[PDB]
């Protein structure tokens, strides 16, 4: 939920009340009675909690940030799942033994360099959540360095389909591709369904890019296509404008018609939101509020 | 002599049946609650006694 780990290190090892040992500029801010909200609040403390603050502010203490700088590292390693969460009580029990064994002027200044690049040079972790080359760009640029670029029929639409497929894994942060076994896959979401067999799809689409099929043929592709190729073309449909594969290829009978099939449900869901909200507006059997509703929409 | 009643029944040759329809009436091969959207998309264990 947080952005930075060192703020949680500054939340688990700093005093919540204002002390002059660490925040002098706020502890002296209220001794001299110069504060906007509640100014006159330090005279009326007795000699117990005046001298226990007014001595320690005009000459500060000299504490040791060794126990605090390591929590800005041990947290920064468990935020990125390098360590198990069940385990950080051991490594801080081992790093604090480490940097007190080999302590110097250098290591106290070398940890302090390392609690800055886990703050402002950990912006790469903010970066490839957006560009998602975790598993979407550099894991697919091996796939595009695997397919043959010499297709006999349809030389131009072959390199515009994968030009529209690299855009698919780029405009979606959740989708990713990977190497499992001798073939590459592609899931549209983490914790997600609809895994396409990406090797067994472009091998099915090879020798298929030029057909120029007529518009009176529907039930032939049970022995020609494969339903995951029929689902990969479903996942390429919203990111494919009308200028990719124009009109008369058999993919124009597929990719354009898949956008119309998505174009049905992206307005009939708004119809389905109306019907399920008027069954309780007039009084309708909720068991029979979905049987006849779906049959009108399928 | 004073006496207390004791009545049972007797049935043989056939077995009880409990149909799955809502009003327990046989109005077809499939039933009312059978071709519901429930029980045809979802799974339900039962824990009889």
């Amino acid at each position: 939920q947080q952005v930075d780990p060192a703020m949680l290190a500054a939340l688990q090892s700093q005093p919540s009340g204002v002390t002059p040992s660490d925040d002098w500029a706020a502890a002296m801010d209220r001794i001299l009675a110069l504060t906007t909200r509640n100014p006159e609040a330090f005279r009326q403390q007795p000699q117990a909690n005046r001298f226990s603050a007014i001595l320690e502010a005009v000459v500060p203490s000299r504490t040791n940030p060794t126990h605090e700088k390591v929590l800005a590292i041990v947290n920064a390693l468990t935020e990125s799942k390098a360590i198990r969460k069940d385990e950080a009580g051991l490594i801080y029990n081992a790093l604090l033994e480490r940097v007190a064994r080999y302590n110097s002027t250098n290591v106290q200044a070398n940890l302090d360099r390392l609690t800055t690049d886990v703050r402002e040079a950990v912006a790469q972790r903010e970066r490839f959540m957006h560009d998602t080359n975790l598993g979407s760009q550099v894991a697919l640029n091996a796939f595009l360095s695997t397919l043959p670029a010499n297709v006999p029929r349809g030389q131009e639409d072959y390199v515009s389909f994968i030009s529209a497929l690299r855009l698919l894994v780029a405009e979606v942060p959740q989708s990713e591709v990977y190497q499992s076994g001798p073939d590459y896959f592609f899931q549209t979401s983490r914790q997600g369904l609809q895994t396409v067999n990406l090797t067994q799809a472009f091998k099915n689409l090879q020798g298929m890019w030029g057909v120029r099929a007529p518009v009176g043929d529907r039930a032939t592709i049970s022995s020609l296509l494969t339903p995951n190729t029929r689902l990969l073309l479903l996942l390429i449909a919203p990111f494919t404008n009308s200028s990719t594969i124009s009109r008369d290829s058999y993919l124009g009978h597929l990719i354009t018609l898949y956008r119309e099939a998505i174009g049905q449900t992206q307005v009939d869901e708004q119809t389905f939101q109306e019907i399920t909200s008027v069954s309780r507006a007039l009084g309708q059997q909720d068991t029979g509020s979905l049987e006849a509703t779906l049959n009108f929409l399928l | 002599v004073p006496s207390l009643t004791q009545k049972k029944f007797l049935c043989d040759r056939t077995m009880w049946r409990i149909p799955f329809s809502s009003n327990f009436m046989s109005m077809g091969a499939l039933t009312d609650l059978g071709q519901n959207m429930l029980y045809a998309n979802s799974a339900h264990a039962l824990d009889m006694t």
